């Protein structure tokens, strides 16, 4: 079963859920933790 | 039989048809314990790191 | 089960790479969008998207140092490039130890966890990046951050040791039939060099951290001067570490362009030997230095002309580098693909960065020049602008013969253009900034350093615009990257020559000096079966 | 490569591990270790249960990969002459680091010891803090690791020439004058008259003879698992690696506590 | 002085050690220009001549004489270098009777200055604490996070000599047009010696990370004449 | 040929967006009461009082 | 000020040892590998008394340009004997640079306890020489830090001729004292072994890593024991020092290996630093105690009696080794230096004058 | 007409920490024997009085009334 | 698990080489006890055999295409390095020798085939 799309640990083609979702949730949560971060330590020292 | 049962347990580590880390009638005692624990010591500190960032002390 | 002893209990060292680039990934996103926080509120006089607080800008800088330093580069630099390549330069099956490979790689995300989870359990850790004595006490930082931070410092140094004594045990007594440790390539002296400097730098780090630890919940006062302590000593006990570090982020990158040197311009690099010997002279004297970090603390005055001539000795073996790459470059023929791009970006802007080094080297004239934005200007230069654009480099070298799917080249290019004017515009004006004398580590600064600031907050949304389109890219490598490469010629690894025919060269299609480029383009799982043979 | 089967047999000297657990489960076990260990320190968890678990996770894993290190040696068989070298310089890349913490440690007693501060009058020992004799147990901890050093030569020395009690008593011996070292060290740690917190000097004295406390407890460990696997007979003549790892660590912490000796206990103006 | 709003250059000088500071920069400067300036030369020519060429000179790899050129070059450039740079670092200083003392004690986010001299018989030192005015209550005109409620008032041609300490964290102490950066680490004085050449306000900031009021801890230092500063000290 | 000019208005459309984004953070300031024309002209009367800046130039005025 | 001195001092003792030892990756071969230590030996006492005269500052310099001048000829030299006067020269600059330089760091540092810290921080530039790529870049760092002692000795302040206000005893007043004889001798015996084992290893039997342990363990041994030389008295470390010598020598004709002489060159290494930076302070404290202060000829002497072992050891050496043979000879020296230990206790309290 | 400490050659450095204890321990050390009112100890009294802040020689005093002080005042 | 070798010629695989045992009271022999491919390296060595070679390429003679170097392996691919006839002339340049193709080495110009054994 060697062969293009062999060494990857996620499936890429014959796929139910399409595969931009899968990427695009990956970056999606990278870019969105630490605003979580600053909101969270915001809203426990008393600024809205 | 004796002591040399070396030249007895090299005929069954190989030919085993299983892992080297559970292939003798003795690894029971050794991994259900541990693994046992090791559920337990994770799910202890995943919980006193969530119940903490609520600023829940005990 | 087969998920399972394949991809979470392996063996293999090159299926630790490609979980060593996700996690990388994900660490540099993270500190990028935390350095979009900060260029976001250093923009003009005002309190404008922190409220009021100076907490949680602090932390936010200490948290962009520390997921760059320890989480992208070394990750990238040593797990992606390091585990994957030098088996297959030198010809080996796998690894000496694997285990180690893999308690290497899985160390780090209780490292990841510990990092956030130190800045939501309280106010925070905003001690900055260098964890100082007296401010990270028990009077102003009092509760479970600063300690889980230092955590984090543990386990990645733990990492790094044992991939080092596996990188320099391995290459001893691995090799093929026909190598001695003279005929290697110039990226397993790099790893080599980078590992013995991680077995010399780190104990001097542990033993700090823990001192610390100690001083702030046993009471020790290691560092406290109302027992007999001294803070500086922390400063000795943390820089002997600090100097190592920044070469041991910057050597395995100086051999990628080496190789990019020798591929797309289709001549031998000048000099390897020379090469060699100037990497193992950087390395030594990376040691010898480390008190020109520390010169407004109060030393003697025949020390710091100790630390000034020991300093700009440095500046000589660098030249040697740099000019043989020029040579290398000077006579054969060159194309521009996306690799010689980014090799091109980097001959000239670690240049200019390294230039600045040598004004900051003397101690007359880091009277003007201590913490204030000039350093960050000199260091960004070199941190962002050499490190990072090596990396891509070096996806854009080796991503097609570990992959074995190709990439668009238009937006790649599009990609490298955006990053070289945004980060051009971005890091520029800190050194006018730095003149004038603006100080680190400051929310609000007086109306007058205003208008640059202004400028630098533009650069930062082109970059990221240059991070989205890099996924893009990584997307469309992915889906359909059979059919990208017969759009352009790039995907070739070396061009027909002049007397070379068509016909003979579809026959006779690679030429190489190493052993990656001739093997098949998923690379086996056990890759050598019968040894390899030189002469 | 042309004898006349070889294809049935692998083709290069070099040990190709199967697939194992244990480096995930080490890394969960430090991970609950360095959360507990913050966490109990400031509150939060108040239970002293949690940390001990911990802990001994942590050593049963390092025991659990030194079984399957065990295994494939003496009973697969995949040991050749080019992988004993890369272990015993693996080994050595280890006792090489391990000696580096002592350097910082010993550079933090020459910052202080050479150039005392004002709070405390400058004054080594300082006024109100008795050191400890060293012409009491501290001469006999020193003896007994001479001792303990001398006795292995006839135990590495007696396996060579095939006696195999004279290998057995001699292990037995050293683990039993290792065992009194730290039974005279944690007598000496309950009748001083300066804790931890006393001063910078009663800070960085139970900090690098603390470390060793800890170093020398692996050797009681080692030297059980060089005895028992010596009376199951696990060792040849000429293919025993336990015992020369267990040798190369004694000696260096023999000359370890000779500076720790004359640094630490002897000058002190 | 104070800061410029687009700038690009050093802020300008009352004191001997910053004018030498500004003149080795300079002549450092200019080697630096000549090194970048023949790198970006060569790879113009590089660009220009040798891309997508059919002849590859791929066997002149070796090299003798221009690898020796490259490494004693730079020497040279070193030497010159660190000739004035070591002048610079041993003269100026304070070699003959400073004529003031100052002490200059930081604690968390605001500075106590005491006048060390001018001792009266019971210890009746003169002292202030400096504070920052709040963009609340500033008057028409005054400068925001730099702007004091008490300056450090000193006289021309005259030897100060500064020493910095400190009673919580690290701080550190800047006058930047006067050539002072020295550190304040909790349990040990350090020194530093200023000479004022013309009168006028020096204006300065601290360096080294202290906590969140990092930002509001300015420095203000006025230059009077000596009829000024005596008519001052007996109103203090 | 065709492909120099789509890489040449790819790098166009990078920079107008960001440009367009950076202008949303612009008009939706903080201004403190110092940024005005008529505090920085009342600070450069103080300025020339005590004289300050001899050599280049002082002046604090940006609107 | 006086850590400058200190710089000077080990910088040229490294240019010593390296112009010394390296000379080949960098019977006639007897005669040409000591001729420097023979006209170093005969020079040597010359520039005791010519630093009593002309002062301290002015020989170090002039050696500096000596050992350049006489390196720049021996490089492109093919005649043998010019290449005899151009490693003559060489030797002749190497003996003022020392000498003068030891002299200069006995002066300044009148304490007793700092002067062993200071010479055992000094005396470890005898083996960085030793150990040691292109060595351009630690020649320019040498260049600049000699650049910095002389912009601070002889620009900043004016220097004249300036002799000494005191007038030192003469040489032979000095080899009248049995202690300063029987202080070098423990030097001289410490190192004539170390001398003559180089030449007789390969008849016996790579080559650096055989020598890299008594480098590693030389700078450990006299920057520790510098400074606790104080507190245990210098006569028991020199004692026990000889003892180590000793019994390390006699370890090696049972080793049947190259890789079983790294734990006996531990042994030699750190005894014989702890030989030195116990029993060089103590020579200067000898004329504080009994004679005028002028440290030049005594150091003086001690050179002479450091360089006596490497002026001696390959031509003698050799011909011992083709006599008897190896263990023998060093079993001899062993025991010669066993037997030298028990007398090195009489400096426990000289009496003064 | 504004005169302070000159160079005292014996503390060159730029850390002047030992400048301060040996003034006050040489001031107390000549105040316990010849007298409280002599004229040399004087120079000693504006010399740690020039360079010490003055919480630190508060709180050494209070530590020298309680007894309880690390010094060598004891001649 | 089967009958154990004296020699490497009666060495069929790993079913031959576990051996015999040593008696109670004796410090064993590697030849009483040694199982994988440790003692096979031990019967080797016992003779003069070397299992595991270490001689590097032949950098003697050219080659021509009508008689090329014969490279032996066990698989239809092995990895070739050529650096020239007087042994250091021509860079390093890799080669791939396959049973369906030879390679040629386009600076100097041998000619690998491969033997399969
Ligand atoms: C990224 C890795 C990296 C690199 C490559 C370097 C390179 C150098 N750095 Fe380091 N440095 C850092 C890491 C790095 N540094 C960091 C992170 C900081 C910030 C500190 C922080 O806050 O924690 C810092 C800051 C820093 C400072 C300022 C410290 C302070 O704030 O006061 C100094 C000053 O001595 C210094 C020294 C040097 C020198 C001399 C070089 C030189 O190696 C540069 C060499 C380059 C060349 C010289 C180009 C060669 C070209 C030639 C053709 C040679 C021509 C010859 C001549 C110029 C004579 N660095
Ligand atoms: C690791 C090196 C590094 C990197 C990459 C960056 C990235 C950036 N940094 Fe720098 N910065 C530092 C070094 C670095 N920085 C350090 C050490 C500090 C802490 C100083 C302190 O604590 O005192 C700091 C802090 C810092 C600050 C805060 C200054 C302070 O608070 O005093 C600022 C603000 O202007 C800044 C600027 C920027 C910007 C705009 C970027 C932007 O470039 C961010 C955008 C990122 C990208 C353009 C690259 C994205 C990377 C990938 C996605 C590629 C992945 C690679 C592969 C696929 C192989 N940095
Ligand atoms: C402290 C952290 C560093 C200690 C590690 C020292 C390991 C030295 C021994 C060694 O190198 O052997 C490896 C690990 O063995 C071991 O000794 C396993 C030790 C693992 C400790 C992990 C750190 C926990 C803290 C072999 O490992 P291998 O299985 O790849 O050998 C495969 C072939 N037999
Ligand atoms: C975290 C703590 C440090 C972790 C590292 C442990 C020490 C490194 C172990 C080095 C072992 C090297 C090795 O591979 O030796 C094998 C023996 O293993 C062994 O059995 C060596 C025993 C190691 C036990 C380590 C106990 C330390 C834990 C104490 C923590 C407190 C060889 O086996 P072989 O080839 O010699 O067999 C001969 C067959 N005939
Ligand atoms: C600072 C310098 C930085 C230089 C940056 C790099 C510039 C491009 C260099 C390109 C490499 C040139 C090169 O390797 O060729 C050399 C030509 O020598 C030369 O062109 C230099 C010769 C130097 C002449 C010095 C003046 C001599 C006349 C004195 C009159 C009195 C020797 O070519 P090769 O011999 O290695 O070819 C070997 C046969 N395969
Ligand atoms: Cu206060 Cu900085
Ligand atoms: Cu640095
Ligand atoms: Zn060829």
């Amino acid at each position: 079963d060697v062969g293009p799309y062999s060494n990857l640990p996620f499936k890429v083609k014959n796929r139910r859920v399409p595969y931009a979702v899968p990427h695009f949730l990956f970056f999606a949560i990278g870019m969105g933790i630490p605003f979580f971060a600053c909101y969270v330590q915001l809203k426990r020292s008393g600024s809205i | 039989t004796a002591t040399e049962k070396i030249i007895e347990l090299q005929k069954f580590y190989q030919s085993t048809n299983k892992p080297i880390y559970a292939a003798h009638p003795r690894s029971k005692y050794y991994l259900i314990p541990y693994f046992g624990l090791l559920g337990v010591s994770v799910a202890a500190t995943l919980f006193y790191t969530g119940r903490a960032c609520f600023g829940i002390k005990d | 089960m087969n998920y399972i002893n394949r991809w979470l209990f392996s063996t293999n060292a090159k299926d630790i790479a490609v979980l060593y680039f996700i996690f990388a990934l994900f660490c540099g996103l993270l500190g990028s969008i935390m350095s979009l926080i900060l260029r976001l509120e250093l923009s003009a006089p005002g309190n404008q998207i922190l409220m009021g607080n100076h907490q949680l800008f602090n932390v936010v800088a200490t948290a962009h140092a520390v997921l760059m330093v320890f989480f992208l580069v070394m990750p990238a630099a040593i797990g992606f490039f390091g585990n994957y390549l030098l088996p297959l330069m030198i010809g080996a099956s796998d690894m000496s130890f694997a285990r180690l490979n893999n308690i290497s790689f899985w160390l780090l995300p209780p490292a990841l966890v510990s990092l956030l989870a130190s800045a939501l359990i309280e106010n925070g850790a905003g001690t900055g990046w260098t964890v100082y004595p007296p401010l990270a006490g028990v009077q102003s930082h009092s509760g479970p951050s600063v300690d889980l931070a230092i955590f984090a410092l543990h386990l990645t140094s733990i990492s790094s040791l044992l991939g080092a004594i596996n990188f320099i045990t391995t290459t001893l007594n691995m090799r093929t039939i026909g190598m001695t440790m003279s005929k290697l390539p110039l990226f397993v002296w790099a790893v080599v060099f980078t590992s013995i400097l991680l077995l010399l730098s780190l104990p001097v780090l542990s033993a700090g951290v823990t001192l610390l630890l100690l001083d702030r919940n046993f009471n020790t006062s290691f560092f406290e001067p109302a027992g007999g302590g001294d803070p500086i000593l922390y400063q000795h006990l943390f820089w002997f570490f600090g100097h190592p570090e920044v070469y041991i982020l910057i050597i395995p990158g100086f051999g990628i362009i080496s190789h990019i040197v020798s591929t797309y311009s289709k001549k031998p690099v000048f000099g390897a030997i020379g090469m060699v010997y100037a990497m193992g002279s950087i390395g030594f004297l990376g040691l010898l230095v480390w008190s020109h970090h520390m010169y407004t603390v109060g030393l003697d005055v025949d020390s710091r002309a100790y630390f000034t001539s020991a300093t700009m000795v440095i500046a000589v073996p660098t030249g040697i580098k740099i000019f043989s790459w020029l040579a290398t470059l000077y006579g054969g023929s060159i194309r521009y693909t996306t690799p010689m791009l980014y090799a091109f970006a980097f001959l000239f802007l670690f240049t200019v960065g390294g230039l600045s080094g040598v004004v900051l080297s003397n101690a007359s004239l880091d009277i003007a020049f201590h913490d204030t934005y000039y350093v960050i200007g000199h260091f960004h230069y070199v941190l962002s602008l050499g490190a990072v654009f090596s990396l891509f480099a070096g996806y854009y070298y080796w991503s097609p013969l570990i992959t074995g799917l190709y990439y668009n080249n238009n937006l790649a290019n599009i990609q490298f253009w955006l990053l070289f004017i945004g980060t051009n515009v971005t890091f520029f004006p800190m050194h006018f900034l730095g003149l004038n004398g603006m100080p680190r580590r400051i929310p609000d600064y007086p109306d007058a350093f205003a208008g640059w600031n202004a400028i630098s907050s533009f650069g930062s949304l082109i970059s990221i615009i240059s991070v989205i389109l890099f996924a893009y890219v990584i997307y469309d490598q992915l889906v359909n990257g059979l059919t990208n490469k017969q759009l352009s010629t790039n995907s070739l690894f070396k061009n027909p020559d002049f007397i070379e025919s068509n016909i003979i060269f579809n026959d006779n299609s690679i030429k190489s000096s190493s052993i990656d480029f001739l093997l098949t383009s998923p690379p086996l799982p056990h890759t050598f079966n019968t040894p390899a043979i030189q002469s | 490569m042309r004898i006349q089967n070889r294809e049935n047999l692998q083709l290069f000297p070099f040990h190709l591990v199967t697939n194992s657990p244990w480096p995930l489960t080490t890394s969960l076990a430090l991970m609950s270790l360095a959360l507990t260990l913050g966490l109990t320190m400031h509150g939060y968890i108040g239970n002293h249960l949690w940390l001990f678990l911990a802990i001994s996770l942590v050593l049963s894993s390092i025991f659990l990969w030194v079984r399957d290190v065990v295994i494939e040696g003496t009973y697969l068989g995949d040991h050749t002459i080019a992988v004993r070298k890369g272990l015993n310089i693996g080994f050595m890349l280890f006792v090489l680091s391990e000696i580096l913490i002592f350097a910082a440690l010993f550079w933090s007693y020459f910052h202080s010891a050479m150039g005392p501060t004002i709070e405390i009058g400058c004054q080594w020992p300082p006024v109100g803090i008795t050191s400890i004799k060293p012409t009491e147990l501290p001469l006999l901890n020193t003896i007994i690791l001479l001792a303990s050093g001398a006795t292995v030569t006839w135990a590495h020395h007696s396996i060579l020439y095939k006696d195999r009690q004279g290998t057995l008593v001699g292990l037995f011996i050293t683990t039993l004058l290792i065992i009194l070292f730290v039974g005279c060290q944690v007598l000496e740690y309950t009748w001083a008259t300066f804790t931890i917190a006393d001063s910078v000097f009663g800070s960085i004295f139970y900090a690098g003879t603390g470390l060793h406390f800890i170093h020398m407890v692996m050797l009681i460990v080692m030297l059980a698992i060089c005895y028992a696997r010596m009376y199951f007979y696990h060792f040849t003549s000429n293919h025993h690696l336990g015992l020369e790892t267990t040798i190369l660590y004694l000696h260096v912490l023999d000359i370890i506590w000779l500076f720790l000796y004359i640094v630490f206990y002897w000058w002190g103006c | 002085d104070v800061p410029t709003p687009w700038g690009i250059f050093f802020q300008d000088s009352a004191t001997p050690n910053m004018e030498g500071i500004i003149e080795l920069h300079n002549n450092i400067m200019f080697y630096l220009v000549l090194i970048l300036t023949f790198v970006s030369y060569i790879l113009y020519t590089i660009i220009y001549n040798y891309s997508n060429a059919t002849i590859v000179h791929k066997y002149m790899n070796h090299g003798q004489l221009i690898e020796i050129v490259w490494t004693t070059l730079p020497a040279v450039i070193l030497l010159i270098i660190a000739f004035p740079s070591f002048i610079l670092l041993y003269l100026c200083d304070e070699v003959i009777s400073p004529a003031m003392t100052i002490k200059a004690i930081g604690l968390q986010w605001y500075w106590k200055y005491e006048y060390s001299d001018f001792i009266n018989d019971d210890g009746e030192i003169v002292e202030f604490e400096s504070y920052v005015i709040p963009e609340e209550l500033l008057e028409d005109g005054q400068l925001r996070l730099l702007d004091v409620d008490a300056s450090v008032v000193v006289p021309v041609d005259t030897h100060i000599r500064f020493i910095v300490s400190s009673a919580d964290v690290i701080h550190d102490f800047c006058v930047p047009a006067l050539g002072v950066k020295v550190d304040a680490s909790p349990g040990r004085l350090n020194q530093t010696s200023a000479l004022i050449q013309r009168e006028g306000v020096y204006y300065g900031q601290c360096s080294e990370l202290c906590g969140v009021m990092h930002s509001a801890m300015p420095i203000k230092i006025e230059a009077v004449s000596l009829y000024e500063f005596i008519n001052w000290l007996d109103e203090q | 040929k065709e492909d120099k000019l789509y890489i040449f208005w790819g790098t166009v459309i990078g920079i107008v967006i960001s440009a367009t984004i950076f202008g949303a953070f612009r008009y939706n300031r903080n201004v403190p009461k110092t940024m005005n024309r008529e505090w920085q002209a009342a600070s450069d009367e103080y300025l020339k009082s005590k004289n300050a800046e001899p050599f280049t130039g002082y002046s604090q005025i940006q609107s | 000020s006086r850590k400058l001195i200190l710089f000077i001092v080990f910088l040229a003792l490294l240019l010593d040892n390296m112009l010394l030892t390296v000379v080949v990756p960098i019977v006639q071969v007897g005669l040409l590998f000591a001729s420097k230590a023979t006209v170093q030996l005969i020079t040597n006492p010359f520039i005791g008394l010519l630093t009593n005269r002309i002062g301290y500052p002015i020989p170090i310099f002039a050696g500096f340009c000596i050992m350049f001048v006489s390196t720049i000829m021996f490089a492109f030299s093919s005649s043998y004997a010019f290449l005899l006067i151009a490693r003559s020269l060489q030797g002749i600059g190497s003996s003022c640079s020392s000498v003068a330089g030891m002299g200069m760091l006995a002066s300044v540092y009148t304490d007793d306890e700092e002067r062993g810290n200071v010479m055992g921080i000094a005396l470890g530039g005898l083996a960085m020489g030793v150990l040691v790529g292109k060595t351009a870049p630690f020649l320019v760092l040498a260049a600049l830090v000699l650049l910095d002692g002389a912009i601070q000795l002889f620009v900043l302040q004016p220097s004249r001729v300036q002799p000494e206000s005191q007038k030192g005893t003469p040489l032979t007043t000095l080899l009248k004292d049995p202690y300063i004889l029987i202080a070098a001798g423990s030097i001289c015996f410490a190192n004539m072994g170390i001398a003559m084992l180089e030449p007789a290893l390969p008849i016996w039997m790579q080559l650096g890593v055989a020598f890299l342990p008594a480098s590693i363990s030389y700078l450990i041994g006299t920057n520790i024991f510098g400074i606790l030389a104080h507190k245990m008295g210098r006569w028991l470390c020199a004692l026990l020092g000889m003892i180590i010598v000793g019994v390390s020598i006699l370890c090696i004709p049972f080793a049947k290996n190259i890789y079983g002489l790294i734990a006996p060159n531990f042994g030699v290494g750190f005894a014989i630093g702890m030989v030195d930076s116990s029993m060089m302070p103590i020579m200067g404290y000898l004329v504080d105690l009994r004679h005028v202060s002028v440290y030049g000829s005594v150091y003086a002497i001690a050179d002479v009696a450091f360089c006596m072992g490497y002026a001696i050891g390959p031509s003698a050496g050799g011909a011992i080794a083709k006599a008897i043979g190896f263990p023998w000879l060093m079993t001899i020296i062993g025991i010669i230096d066993i037997l030298f230990a028990p007398l090195c206790f009489f400096l426990r309290s000289p009496p003064a004058k | 007409e504004l005169k302070t400490v000159g160079f005292d050659a014996r503390f060159p450095q730029q850390n002047q920490t030992k400048h301060c204890y040996q003034s006050y321990l040489d001031y107390h050390k000549c105040i316990t024997v010849k007298g409280e009112d002599f004229a040399p100890c004087k120079v000693f009294w504006k010399t740690y009085n020039s360079l010490c802040p003055s919480a630190w020689v508060e709180e050494w005093d209070e530590q020298r009334e309680k007894g309880i002080f690390p010094g060598n005042l004891k001649v | 698990q089967f009958k154990t070798a004296t020699s490497i010629a009666e060495v069929e695989g790993l079913e031959n080489l576990v051996g015999p045992g040593a008696k109670t009271g004796t410090v064993p022999t590697d030849l009483e006890q040694a199982t994988g491919l440790e003692r096979y390296e031990l019967l080797g060595k016992l003779e003069g055999i070397e299992v595991f070679d270490e001689t590097p390429l032949e950098a003697v003679r050219k080659g021509t295409m009508k008689d090329p170097i014969l490279i032996d392996s066990y698989d239809d691919y092995r990895y070739v390095g050529c650096t020239g006839v007087p042994a250091d002339s021509h860079n390093i340049e890799w080669l791939k020798p396959t049973t369906e193709k030879n390679a040629r080495c386009w600076e100097c110009g041998s000619v690998y085939k491969l033997n399969f054994l």
